[PDB]
Parts: structure tokens; sequence; C-alpha cells
């Protein structure tokens, strides 16, 4: 593992997507940044401490608040605004375009759009607004405006089978949508009773369809089968505060990643969830850490700190 | 993997797999037909539609290949056989999502069995009945649907005493897809088998003999890998059949009875195979399902008892 | 085996009335069905094939094996470069036989890791360990002596008897470091334990068990003497040799001297501490007594047997039967007597139990004894595989590649595709047949997976089977994908009728330089033309030329042309004239119905147009 | 096809083998008739070759004569092998009434040909004319 | 003698990723001569196969083309790289052919030819360095030119750069051996030139500095060095057998000249010592005949470790009293 230093506080990291069929390792990712009277998205390749090249940068305004790759070239982007952008990357010239965007995705006047999910052609967006949408590539208005879907803040957001979804909120509960549905309401909510902790990340589980982790203010880690009732499966003691991200390993997802405001980024080792070994891979120096991505042995992160972690080798 | 209700009030009669393994297709006696799903995420099975069908105890249910649509086919004992075609711009226990493609009355009494042809064959189905008349169906423009013209009739019995509540026929055509056009057929006692000549027409081509009471299942089984065939037969008399068919009065086809089993003290009613013909399976009076694969000399060996 | 069709709801009880039970195997293995065909009898009871493995777990086991049997490439095979292809033969499949041994352990590990059951794990420890022996005794010298590679022989033996059962488990080794009734450490216990951690090769723990109590206590206090042999015996045990069979030739002689010397000498230490050091010279030096004496079971003393008596297989048939003699075979476990049969030389008849334990492992023991030449195909003759026509490794391969069809995970499905393609023996054609009905049934869903297929289809040359699987998928943007002869022409009427009435798809037909790419009939030609038709119309030259083209159209196909006297009605030289005419010379429900739309009787309408045309052309 | 395809495409190059005529064609070209004639078509006088023009009708015979004795020369073993025995199979299967015209003696085409001795002398004698194909 | 280059790099070849196909080898397409149809039927059947699964038939369709159209000049590529490879090979073996026959039937004064002599080192200097233990081929042919040349030998200019290639050419010699490359003749070749360089050139500031840098090589790479030496000795060929004997003798002869040794002490630490003395039994079995020249050699080694003070010790302590009496050869 090495780190970079790249003058900006990064929110979000993710690697680009392999071409299908390829035997190489992920070698270029995307960040966004935040904080900043100018905030950027970039493109970084890794060649073979490292060496980085930065390949192009576009100026974002507002805070990048999450960030997905929806195809090999589109990034999609969330703003502190309320936009959702999606950039296209050509590499030819090497350049980002904005390809299309909705300005209006969350308002109130102006509110922050805190997840973005993208399963090309679709991509779903929640904001402070409390709205859930459903966008589709190369339509300009949304296909679906779930409004005021819940009345907290809604923090993340996940497919499970598209066209249903899962938010979580800033009262631990996780609300299940489905966009050809009636009304305003959730078709289930599970929450941890007692205290009503915000629950700030979530993601799928790539063979599981109805299993879920989250990561919590608390830092802790729960991981929920929305068949097996209100409560989750499990409830794991983790970070000393917030949890930003979890993801489950793509590929192998017995291994699990978390990382925190505390500084830390946890490498989960299940080899299953429902039904642990644990290392701690960034230094005790680390100040909050924002985002993570993974994808076969590649790891990438973002920091408070305006450096980027990186290992190719996470596994020899 | 639970046991559900099937939500039919009379008794139900046969229950059959799609193509893929992930639907089934039931029928009873208070003439309804459902169909079931197999949920991805939760791995429940669960009612697509139902609906009432005939107007009599429908007995026989089977699918039609995917490459011609998703179409399942019904025989009941009101003397009929009814074809449809699911309309997937329906709601899932509508009771309108299977549409009536046709229907065959050919048949002067009560059927027992339906079959699909092996789908190298087109859309083509069998059917035999009180009537002793074996039925051979052929969707000749597989566009129209509908177009159900009748392509062979075959006298198996030929004299049914008009006194037996005791009737039982059975259909099984042979899937190989390397082999001449053939297909079983059980009646009472008897077993024959019917092969297609130079001349499209049927002709008996064997009989399996050792019967000695109503035959209650037969089916044909995958022969992928072998170059003969195999069909096994539950009896009445207690004894499961499983005969070797291979093709070398006015034959052309040879008869080895390879095994026979006795384990179920009692009628066997149903018989079925793998999908590869790895696995036959047997069920009968004693409540157990037993599995029988092939030993290295081609004898048959119970490999587990399910009850 | 009996198993609960369903531990929760039996669907019978008494004799009352036997019910008539009906039972479906299903498309997939975990999926099959029970039924009861009788009053008030009406569950449906979803059964899966008895002892049948879903967990990833097996799958990454099956991956591993098919990967072991792929890269042994030619070797797979046994010729029954000259002398070197021998060796080197035995050299590669040695090896092979390693890695089945390897990723037997894994996988097992992976059991007792994530398990409901543990049964499973014993089990299949059980087959490793008969693994291990076989390796051990046909695995490694090919036929010769220890002398040929005594390193690798030793390594592959300890490992062997030191996998097959856990003790002595150190749950056992403070059970006597606690136990009193006797003067610190010297009762039948820790010699029994000393002397079996020997004969075990464990010389580590061994020599643990001595520095634990009185190496330097009561023997360099009590007898110099003796403590002078307990000390430079620990010695020769630190440099046991594992590489050079001559090193141990002078090893076994040091031994016997240091034996005869203690032999006869100083006593001493008490009655009994003599004869327990003597004891463990002798067991050192090979003395055949007592390496029977200390021996609990008899794989303990057989490798004692080869480790400090005389180090030549050509002695293990007298081995076996002295260990044997001393301790019978321990039917508790199923690895002992294979074991036993094994070292003893008859190897088979072991495939069938196998094949009970697990298939799998069965299937791949059989290949792999096929490519050492230790089981062949006998027979000499019926135009396919499924049989015992061809070897008995052969068979149980294809038999496993068929029951993982029936497993429904796509992930294996290449592995029982290529199980089946690299079959050593069986025609191309009927490899072909097989292949030919066994895709249909692949659990695609992804694009990948489609394209896998077909790849196969083109690899096999199946285009009957990719015709049909193309059917089923096939079965307006899916019949845009789309664009068997019924089919394209009912398209092309459709297309038609979409343009009498009036994108991206409609343009690449006149992100998009890969569809234009993929695109490059007959009915698209049509669509093709209808829509530079419109394009004009859309943009008087150009007018007349869109109206020759509609007229030229009309010529090569009712509704068609209706649509187009509507045309024409609406626009209301020579060639236009003549087109006209010919259009009057071709000239129903469904027609009258878009007649009438228009509007919003016909044919008269037409005659009128048609009249008009004329006067227009006389007056030009 | 038969050692690992199916039987179906058999039948098919079976009809080929048995209704083409080159089975025929090989029979005949073992016949001493064929062979004297060819060897005295090829036998000439210079004069005539000489004073002939390259388009003449003799040149292009004398080509497609040593041409024809190629093929025949490239294709009597793949002919005694893949035909001969098949045939008679099918003729001692089937009823086929036939004549040989061929010399069980001629277990080749040059037993045949082994008896003209001016054969190479007249072969090199042509190399004097200019004529690129036929040299 | 321009026809020697590696900077083409005939034997390296670029391996594309080749995603699919990677399984299909070349096994039934081998005189190397890989049939194109054995593999190209193959890739049909598998094609075929692809295609009846009905997976994205249509749209991996080129990929197995492109795969195909690149598998093919692959195949051509490595055959003309072996065609090439084996035309060089004949070349190079006509050509040292050639300078040997030049070399030995020449009468004509050697002091004048010396320039063509030095040329003639410096051109294959690196011919040797580049395939010290590449391929075990071109170098057998260019070991033995180099062996006899040693043997057939203003002056102090060229006194310098002679004895200064014969350093550098000691040490490729000593790098092979320590790595057991090539055959067990190619091996042989290399004590004879590291044994007439110890023994003629070394044996005076000058012969200090050359013997005190020449022993710094020898125990550059140790034990792994003399540890091939000790293997090749009473083993299946019968010169190399003599020629690595005899040069123990030179390394053991030069050591002492430069009271102890660490090149005898290590022969005790491999075993060597003590299976050499075993070997002295039976001795009147084995004894201008190959078996005969060869124990000259063996018992010749023995004397000279009994000569220095450290011997005795590791040599009596391996009894040989006893093995000298079983052979009855007194």
């Amino acid at each position: 593992i090495y780190a970079k230093f790249v003058s900006q506080k990064i929110s979000k990291t993710r690697w680009r997507p392999l071409p299908p069929g390829s035997l190489q390792t992920a070698e270029t990712f995307a960040t966004g940044s935040w904080d900043n009277e100018e905030n950027y998205i970039s493109l970084w390749s890794i060649g073979d401490e490292g060496d980085h090249q930065l390949l192009c940068d576009i100026r974002h305004h507002g805070d990048v608040m999450d960030l997905q790759f929806f195809d090999q070239e589109r990034i999609v982007a969330a703003s502190s605004t309320g936009c959702v952008t999606v950039f296209l990357h050509h590499p030819n010239n090497q350049t980002l375009s904005v390809n299309q965007q909705w300005t209006t995705a969350h308002y109130h006047s102006s509110a922050p759009c805190t997840g973005v999910v993208c399963n090309n052609p679709e991509i779903v967006t929640v904001g402070e607004d409390g709205r859930i949408n459903l966008f589709r590539a190369d339509h300009k208005e949304a296909v679906r405006t779930i409004d005021n879907a819940d009345s907290s803040t809604l923090h993340a957001v996940t497919f499970l089978r598209t066209p249903e979804i899962l938010t979580v909120n800033s009262i631990g509960q996780l609300k299940i949508w489905d966009f050809r549905q009636q009304g305003n309401e959730p078709s289930q909510i599970l929450s941890l009773t007692g205290d009503r902790v915000p629950l700030h990340c979530v993601d799928r589980h790539p063979n599981q369809q109805h299993v879920v982790a989250t990561g919590g203010q608390d830092g802790m880690l729960s991981i929920w089968d929305v068949r097996q009732g209100t409560m989750p499966v499990s409830l794991l003691k983790a970070h000393e505060a917030e949890m930003w991200e979890v993801h489950f390993h793509p590929s192998n997802p017995e291994h699990l990643f978390t990382c925190s405001e505390d500084g830390s980024l946890w490498h989960w080792d299940a080899s299953s969830w429902l039904s642990i070994e644990i290392t701690s891979l960034l230094p005790s120096r680390s100040l909050s850490v924002n985002t993570l991505d993974v994808l076969g042995p590649c790891l990438v992160c973002g920091t408070d700190a305006e450096a980027i972690y990186v290992t190719r080798h996470l596994f020899s | 993997m639970q046991p559900f209700d099937s939500g039919h009030d009379d008794l139900v009669h046969d229950v059959v797999y799609d193509f893929y393994g992930r639907h089934v297709a039931t029928c009873s006696s208070d003439q309804h037909i459902k169909v079931f799903k197999l949920d991805k995420d939760t791995s429940n099975w669960e009612l697509s539609d139902s609906w009432r069908a005939h107007d009599s105890s429908i007995v026989a249910i089977d699918w039609a290949s995917p490459e011609y649509g998703r179409i399942i086919a019904s025989a009941s004992y009101d003397k009929t056989v009814k074809l449809w075609e699911e309309d997937p711009d329906q709601e899932e226990c509508s009771g309108r999502r299977w549409n009536k493609l046709c229907t065959l009355n050919d048949s002067k009494g009560s059927l027992y069995s339906v079959k699909f042809a092996p789908a190298h064959l087109g859309l083509k189905l069998a059917c035999l009945g009180n009537d002793g008349i074996l039925r051979l169906y052929d969707a000749l423009e597989p566009s129209d649907l509908r177009s159900w013209t009748l392509t062979s009739e075959m006298k198996v019995l030929s004299i049914p005493p008009a006194n037996h509540l005791q009737s039982d026929f059975c259909l099984s055509w042979c899937p190989s897809r390397f082999s001449p056009e053939k297909l079983a057929v059980s009646a009472l006692e008897q077993a024959i088998i019917y092969q297609r000549g130079k001349d499209g027409k049927l002709h008996v081509a064997a009989k399996l003999p050792g019967h000695k009471s109503l035959i209650r299942s037969i089916s044909w089984a995958p022969s992928i890998g072998r170059w003969y065939q195999l069909i096994a037969t539950g009896c009445k008399d207690g004894r499961i059949r499983i005969f070797k068919i291979t093709e070398k009065l006015q034959s052309n086809l040879q008869v080895e009875l390879l095994s026979e089993h006795d384990d179920h003290n009692g009628e066997v009613w149903s018989v079925s195979w793998n999908l590869t013909g790895t696995i036959l399976s047997s069920a009968g009076d004693d409540g157990k399902v037993r599995l029988w694969k092939a030993t290295y000399s081609n004898e048959f060996k119970c490999m587990s008892v399910i009850t | 085996i009996l198993v609960p069709m369903t531990v929760n709801d039996q669907p019978i009880e008494k004799n009352g009335d036997k019910m008539p039970l009906k039972f479906k195997l299903g498309p997939l293995s975990y999926q099959n069905m029970a039924f009861i065909t009788a009053k008030d009898k009406y569950k449906l009871y979803p059964v899966r094939i008895p002892r049948l493995d879903t967990s990833k777990e097996f799958s990454a086991y099956v991956s591993g094996l098919f990967e072991i049997y792929r890269d042994l490439g030619d070797d797979r095979v046994f010729n029954v470069v000259n002398s070197n292809f021998a060796k080197e033969h035995n050299a590669t499949v040695n090896l092979a036989m390693e890695a089945i041994l390897n990723e037997l352990e894994v996988f097992i590990g992976r059991v007792k890791d994530q398990d409901g059951r543990v049964n499973r794990f014993y089990e299949l420890e059980e087959s490793l360990t008969v693994l291990n022996c076989l390796r051990t005794m046909y695995f490694i010298l090919d036929g010769q002596d220890v002398e040929e590679n005594r390193s690798e022989f030793i390594e592959s033996l300890l490992n062997w008897i030191n996998r097959s059962d856990g003790e002595p488990d150190e749950e056992y080794i403070e059970q006597v470091f606690s136990v009193a009734g006797k003067k610190v450490f010297e009762t039948q216990y820790f010699w029994k334990l000393l002397n079996q951690l020997v004969l075990r090769g464990l010389l580590s723990q061994a020599i643990g068990c001595i520095e634990r109590s009185d190496l330097l206590p009561y023997l360099s206090d009590t007898c110099a003497v003796s403590f002078d042999a307990v000390s430079d015996s620990i010695e020769l045990l630190k440099q046991y040799p594992k590489d050079s069979s001559s090193t141990f030739r002078e090893w076994k002689n040091l031994v016997l001297k240091l034996s005869q010397a203690f032999g006869s000498s100083a006593t001493d230490i008490s009655g009994e501490l003599r004869d327990y050091i003597e004891d463990f010279l002798l067991v050192i030096g090979g003395n055949q007594r007592k390496i029977l004496q200390y021996s609990r079971t008899w794989y303990e003393s057989f490798c004692g047997f080869l480790l400090y008596y005389i180090p030549s297989l050509e002695l293990s048939a007298e081995y076996l039967q002295m260990s044997l003699e001393a301790n019978v075979v321990d039917i508790t476990n199923d690895w002992e007597q294979p074991c036993v049969d094994i070292i003893s030389g008859k190897i088979h008849s072991i495939l069938p139990v196998m094949e009970s334990l697990d298939s799998c492992t069965a299937a791949f023991t059989a290949m792999i004894c096929e490519a050492k030449g230790l089981i062949e195909n006998i027979f000499e003759g019926l135009e396919d595989l499924f049989s015992y026509r061809n070897g008995m490794a052969s068979y149980m391969l294809n038999s496993f590649a068929f029951e993982l069809c029936s497993l429904g995970d796509k992930e294996l499905w290449p592995v029982a595709i290529g199980l089946i393609a690299l079959s050593a023996t069986g025609t191309r054609s009927a490899k072909k047949m097989v292949i030919a009905e066994l895709l249909p049934h692949y659990p695609f869903v992804t694009n990948d997976d489609i394209e896998w297929m077909l790849s196969i289809c083109v690899e096999w040359r199946l285009p009957e089977i990719a015709k049909e699987i193309y059917t089923t998928l096939g079965n307006i943007e899916s019949i845009a994908n789309f664009s068997l002869v019924k089919s394209y022409s009912w398209l092309l009427f459709e297309a038609s009728c979409m343009e009498g009435q009036k994108v991206l798809n409609a343009i690449v037909s006149k992100d998009d330089v890969i569809i234009p790419q993929d695109i490059l009939v007959t009915n698209s030609m049509r669509q093709t033309l209808a829509p530079y038709a419109v394009l004009s119309q859309f943009y008087d030259r150009e007018d007349w030329g869109q109206a020759l083209r509609l007229l030229l159209l009309l010529i090569e196909f009712h509704y068609l042309v209706l649509l187009v006297a509507k045309f024409l009605y609406p626009i209301f030289e020579d060639s236009v004239a003549t087109v006209i005419e010919v259009i009057e010379t071709k000239w129903s429900n469904l027609y009258e119905t878009i007649i009438e739309a228009d509007k919003s009787a016909t044919l008269l309408k037409n005659l009128r147009k048609k009249l008009n045309f004329k006067l227009c052309q006389a007056f030009m | 096809n038969i050692s690992i395809d199916d039987a179906m495409a058999a039948t098919n190059l079976a009809t080929y083998v048995r209704l083409h005529p080159f089975s025929r064609v090989m029979e005949w070209l073992f016949n001493e008739k064929v062979i004297t004639s060819l060897i005295n078509t090829i036998h000439q006088d210079p004069i005539s070759l000489g004073s002939a023009s390259p388009d003449s009708p003799l040149v292009v015979s004398i080509l497609r004569a040593i041409q024809v004795m190629i093929k025949a020369l490239e294709l009597q073993e793949t002919y005694l092998h893949l035909v001969r025995p098949e045939v008679l199979r099918y003729q001692g299967e089937a009823g086929v009434r036939r004549k040989p015209v061929a010399n069980a003696a001629y277990s080749a085409f040059e037993d045949g040909i082994l008896s003209h001795l001016s054969l190479v002398v007249d072969l090199g004698k042509y190399c004097n004319l200019g004529h690129a194909e036929l040299t | 003698f321009d026809f020697i280059n590696t900077d083409y790099k005939w034997e390296e070849i670029p391996s594309p990723h080749f995603t699919y196909l990677k399984d299909l080898d070349l096994g039934p397409c081998i005189g190397v001569h890989y049939d194109i149809r054995k593999a190209q039927e193959i890739l049909a059947l598998k094609r075929k196969e692809y295609e009846h699964s009905q997976l994205a038939t249509p749209e991996f369709l080129e990929t197995v083309e492109l795969e195909e159209k690149v598998l093919i000049e692959w195949l051509t590529v490595r055959n003309r790289a072996n065609l090439l490879l084996t035309a060089r090979l004949n070349l190079l073996q006509a050509w040292a052919n050639l300078l040997l026959v030049m070399i030995e039937s020449n009468d004509f004064k050697s002091t004048p030819k010396m320039a063509f002599l030095l040329q003639a080192l410096q051109a294959i200097l690196p011919t040797l360095e580049a395939f010290s233990s590449l391929k075990s081929d071109e170098a057998f042919e260019l070991a033995r030119v180099a062996k006899v040349l040693l043997w057939k030998l203003e002056q102090f200019t060229v006194g310098n750069l002679i004895g200064d290639k014969l350093f550098q050419l000691f040490q490729l010699c000593l790098s092979a051996i320590s790595q057991c490359s090539g055959t067990p003749e190619l091996r042989s070749l290399y004590y004879s030139i590291c044994y007439r360089y110890l023994t003629a050139v070394v044996d005076t500031r000058s012969v200090t500095n050359a013997r005190a840098r020449t022993l710094k090589a020898i125990t550059l790479y140790g034990d792994r060095l003399l540890n091939v030496i000790c293997d090749d000795a009473y083993g299946s060929d019968t010169t190399c057998q003599t020629a690595a004997m005899i040069l123990l003798n030179a390394l053991v002869h030069t050591s002492r000249a430069s009271v102890d040794c660490p090149i005898i002490d290590a022969l005790n630490r491999l075993n060597f010592i003590g299976v050499l003395v075993d070997s002295l039994k039976e001795i009147l079995n084995e004894w201008a005949s190959p078996s005969q020249q060869y124990t000259s050699a063996k018992l010749a080694l023995l004397l000279q470790l009994c000569q220095t003070r450290q011997g005795a010790k590791y040599v009596l302590q391996a009894n040989l009293f006893r093995a000298l009496e079983q052979s009855g050869v007194f």
C-alpha cells in the first residue's frame, strides 16, 4: 500500500470497470473532491510509492457527495447543490465533458444529493429533500420521482433487484421502494430498535439480492436480510466514529471493506455474513477516510489528509 | 424447501416442470390448472396463476419446448385436449394469464394422457383415452398456434369392454434427437412402442412384455451418450421395470429387460427420469420415493430412499 | 440411505389405504417434486436429491480439480526424448497427484470453517489420508527404492502419518505432564509417549518432552554416564538424515554404537530407568521387536520400520504384516483398510466406494489412476461414449459431467462441457452429439452466458442448436433486436404498416458507430427504403422520386397499396403514368378499416385519381 | 467420417464415389490400348514440331496428354486405396453388371509404360523447341 | 561473423492476451512442424459448441475470428523462427568446423596471426557472454574452439590483453558450473579451460595480484559451485567425471600457495571426502583405458590432501585403513 498527496480533500474514489473478459487488474480510478472553492472530478491512471498520471479533470460545482461509474466512459456525480451529472470521458484526447445533467434532481432552494447508484441505463438518486429519483440516460426528466419519500434525511441507496431499491436514513431505517408503486410510503421498513442511530452507507451483497450491509454514525457494521424480519442479522462493533462507506468485494463477497471518520479502513474477512478476521490497512496517523473502492486485488481510498491510498496487491 | 398448499379442492393428478425447472404446472379434479413460479430472491414456490380450464377432471398436463413460446397442454375426462399460451401482459393470479389457443374434441372417450413431442420435430403432441385411440396433432405453421391439425390416429386397444372403471393409459416420447421418431404407450396390462416408418406412418415396432397387471406409469429416458434406449415402467403388480431397447416380428428393434424391482411392496404409481437420464425415480404405496443409478455392468442400483 | 422427505409435514401415517405417491425429477438436482393423488392430500413437497452439494466451496473444489485435469495436458493420458518421456511423465503426474491432494485439503478446510454439517469435513479428510498414502507409495519413487529420492518420500510419509489421525493430540501431552504416585516423569506413560513421537518422525516434539523433565536434573546429577547417552542421543535425533541415504547409513552407525556403549556400562540409575533408556535407544536403532512393542497402531509400526530399521520398500510386505500382527486394522475409520490395500499392492476396487463418499473426487482419482497406468481400458469391441467401452476413468469423468449438468450452477457448466470435450476417448462426432443435447439446458442469464453458448456452438459446429437457442431468445424493442422466413416477412409487413402510418434504429438501417458495425435482410432493406422515402417527403422532383420508389415497392409486394393511393391523392410524367397504370392493373377488412381511418368507395376514389392524373399528363 | 462423425453423411460420400466417373477413367488408364495410343501420339517426327506453329494442335494435344499422365501418376495411389475396395464391396453386396477393362498384371501405372524406351528420348528432344509450357 | 545477433530477439515472442481459446494447445499440431489444420478443426468444433450453447453467439463471433487470425500468424511466426534458429545453428557449426580446420592445419608463424587470434577472442567474448546459460547447442561449438586455442599457445601490450580476457573467460566458466547449465559434455569443456588457467597462467608481484583476485571469484560462489563439481565425479559420463576429478586437484593445489585452506574444508561439509574414501573399496575391479586414467586422478587427489596439516584430521576420521583392506589389493 502507498499514499499519494493530491492537494484536495477526496470525498469519493471509484475504479473504472474493466473491459469484459479483461485479464488485467484495475489501473484507472476517478476521484471527487470536497471543501474547496473549486472542487474537481479527476481521472487517474497507475503506471507499471507508485507513479500516478492525471489523465484529465473537470471542475465540479458543489461538493462531490457521491460518485459512480455508469459504464467505462461515463461517471455519475451527486452535488451538494442537488445537481446530478453524467460526465463523459473522451479517451482519444483525454478530456471530460458534461454528457447530461439534472440540475433540479434535489431541492427544497438547494438540497444536497446524498447518494447515487447506477444500473445502466438507470440511475437512482436520493437527497436531503427526502426525494428519490429514477433517471434514465438520455431522458431529460426523471422516469419517476417519489416526492417526500422519507421525512428523515436520506443518506444512501442501493439497488436490491431493479426497479426495487433500498434506502438508509438519519434515524436508522432501511426502507424498500419500487418505482412502480403508488404513493410515497415504502413497502417495508427495517431498523434496529433503541437508539435511532443514523445510517450513512449501504451495500447489497453481489450474489444474494436479499442481503445488505450498512454503516452507522456509531461506527457499527450491520448485516441485514430483508426476508428475515425487521432487525439486523448481525450487529458488529467497529469504528470509533462514523462509518462512511461499506463495500462487499464484488467477486469474493466473503471479503468486505469499511472506512471511517476515525481515519481507519478495515478489511473484514469471513472466509458467510448470515451465520471474522479484521485487518486495518492504513497507518495510525490518518484523518477521515471518506471513501474506498475495491475491484479484484485493487483497493483505492481517499482521505481528508488530501491523500489517496492504493494497493494493487491486496491478496499477495 | 418446506411443503406448500396447491390451492386445489379436489385431488391433484399431475405436476410437471417447465424446461428450465423454474416453473411448475398442476392440474386437479376441481377442473383447475395452477402455475407456480420459483422466486429467485426468496427460494420459495409461489402461485403464478390459477384458472378453470375444463368442464371435468383434468388428469394430464405438459409444457412445450421454450423455442415455441410458453405453452401448456391439458387433457381431461371431458374428452377434450386444450392448449394454452402465457400472455406476459397480464397480472399474476388474475386468472387471465393463460389464453386458450385451441381445443381438440376428436376423442370420443375421456383422455388420460397428453405429451408434447421432442422439439426437433416441431410443435407436435399425442393423446390417449378410453376410445383406445392414440392421436398425434401438429401445429404445422409455428406462427399460428391455433392451426392444430390431426397428424395421426392409431388403434392401440381393439376391444375395450364397456364395464371397467379399471382403466389406465400412459404416453412417453423418445426424447432422443439423433434417433428415428418413436414413442411408448401403455394400455392396461399392455405396453407397446411405435416408430415412424419411411411412409410417415406409425407402426408397432415392439412390445415390453412382463407386466402382470395395470401399468400406472412409463417414461422414456434421455439417451444422452448412449447408443441404446431405456424406458421404465411402474406396474400395479408392485414392480419397477427397466427395458433396454436397441435397434440394429417385423421390427428393427431389440428388447432387453435390464431390471425388475419390488422394493416398494405395492403398486408403483410414478416413474420419472433425470434430465440426463442418469437418475431414475419411483414412488408407490409404501409412501416412499426411490432413486436409481446404473451400475458399470448396466444393472440398476438404489442410491437412496426418501420418505 | 434413508432420508426424511420433509422433517416437518409427513403426508402419511397408518397403512390406512396405501396412498398413490407420485414423484417427478426436475431439471435442477436441488429442486424435484413429490405429491399424492388422494383426497385431502393437496400439498406439494419440493425434494432435493439426497446428499447433493450446492455449496460454493464445492464448486471451488470442482474448478480447482478441473484446472489440474486441464493443466495435465497430454500427460493425462498414458503411453503404454526416449527414456526420459517415462521419468518426466511420472514427474508431472506425481505432481498432479499432489495438486489434487492440495485442492482437496483446501476444500476440507473451507468445509470445517463454513459449515452446518461437519460430517463432510471428516469424510473429506479420510479421502485425503488415503490419497496421501497412495502418493507416498506410487507417486514419488516411480517403482524405485527410497534411495532414488529419500527427501521427497520421507516427507510424504511423515506427512501421511501425521494427518491421518490427531494423536498424539496436545490435549494428551498435558494429560500425562499432569498426572501422582511416582517420582517425576518415569512411568510407562512418559516413555510410551516419547517413543510414539519418535516412531512418527515427530523428533522436535520428542526432544521437547525430554528437555521438559529430567534431561539435566535427575541424570546430570545421579548418573553422569547415562546423562551423556540421553544427551548425545538427543543430538543424533537433532540430525536425523532426510536427504542422503548415505548420511542415514552412517547415522544408524553412530546410533548402534551409542546403544552398544550404553548397552554394557555404568548402571547408576533406577532399575526401570535403565531399561527405559535402553528401549529408547533400541527403537532409535531400529530393533524390530521394540518398534512393534511401543506402537499403538499398525501405521506407527510401518512408519517406524521405514524410518529407523531399513529404508527399503522391498520389505514393506513384511513390515505391514508385522504391523498387523501387533495391531489389527481399526474399522472405526474408513481410511485405514484402503491404506493397507494401497501398501499391499491392491489399489483397484476403491473407485465405487470413493464414488459413494464423493462423486467428484472419485472421478478425478480414477482419472489420475489411468494417467499413471494403474488402470486401463481392457475392452475391445455402439457409436457412443458413456459406457464400459472406454476406460473406467473416462466413464467416471463423463458421469460427473452429466451430474454437473443437473446442478444448475452455470459456473460449472464450462467444467462439464470441457470434461466431455477433453475426454481422451470418443469420436469428435459422438462428443458433438452429446454437447448438442446438453448445451440447450445451460442456465444462461447474462449476455456473456449466451455468447459462451454460441462460442461453443461455433467451436463444435452446431448451427441447428444455435438456431434453436436464438429462437428461444426471440420468444417492439425485442423484435427490432431480432431483425424464420415467415417471421421475417411478418416483421417486414409491420415495418411497412408503421411507415404508412408515419428512430435511431431506423437511421442505422438507412454508440452509433458500434451499431453500424454490428449491422454490417430484405425486410430491413425495405424498411430502409421506406425511411428514405419519408425523409425525401419531409424535405418537386424529390417528391416524384419518392412516389416512384413507393410504386416500385408496391409492385414488389393490399394495405400498402391503399396507403400509396392515399399518398397519391394527397399529392394531387410518362413514367409516372406507367406506374399509375401498373397499380391499376394490380388492383380485406383491415384494408377497409385503414381506408376508413384515412378518410376520417375506395376503389372509385382511386379510379378518379387515376383519371385526374391522366388528364394532367394530357395537358402537359 | 465413419470413425468420428456420424453415419449420416457417409451415404453422400458413398454415392459420390460410386456415381463419379473418376473410377472408370482410372480403370481405363490401366489398359494397354490407351497407353499405346498415348505414346504413339507423343512419338512424332521433330521436323513437324519444328515447322509447326506454337498454336498447332499437336503441341496442345501433347501438353494435354502429359497433364493427364501427371494427374494419373498423382491420383493412382488415392484411387487404388479409397476407390477399388469400396467399388468391389458395393458390387459384391448389390447387383451390378460391369465389364472389366483393366489388366490385373499392371499393378501400377508404371508397369504399362516401363516397356517404352523412346519416351524419355522424345521428351529430351522436345526440350529444344522453346515452348515454355511443353518444356 | 555478423549473423549472430540477439537484438532481433528471435527466441522471445510477444504473447497477446488471448482471453478466449487460451486452453487450445498445439498438442496434435506437432522436426518442429506445427500443423495449422489440427488447431483449425479444434477451434471450429469449439466455436460450434459455443454457438450451440446459445449464449451471445453473434456478438462474440468476431472475437473468435480475430483470435484465429492471430493464432495462424502466431504459428507461422513460430515456424519461421524455428527455421531461422536451425539455420543459424547449422551456419555456426560450419563456421566453427572451418575455424578448427584452419587453426589445426596451419604451419605459418603464430606471432603474426596473434592479431587474428585476439580479434576472434574479442568477437566470441560477447557471443559467450550472451549465450552463457541460454542454450546448450551454440556454446558447444564455441566452447571446444576455446579449449584447443588455450593449449596451442609490443609483447607487453599483447600479454596484457591475453591475460585480461583469460581472466574474464575464467568467470563465465565458474558461473555456469555453479548453476549446472547445459549437458555433461559442455560442462566438461569448462573444466579443462579453468584447469590450464589455474595451472599455467597463475603458475613476482604480478603473480600475487592475479592469485589473490583469482581466489576471490572461487569464494564468491562458495559451496554452490563445489557441490556441482562433486556430483559430477563418479557419475554416468566417463569424461566428465575424469575432468571434474582432475579439476579439484588444481583448486586445492593453487589454494595452498595462497596452515589451512577453505577449499578442503568445503569438501568435508559436502560429504565428498566420505564418499570418496568409500569408493576406494574394490579398486582392483576398476583398475590408455578410460577407467585406468580416472583412478589415477582419484588417488592423486587424496595424496594432495595428506600433505596439509588439516587434511590428516578429516582424512583420518574417514577410516581409510579399513577401506583399503577389503579390496585386497595388497
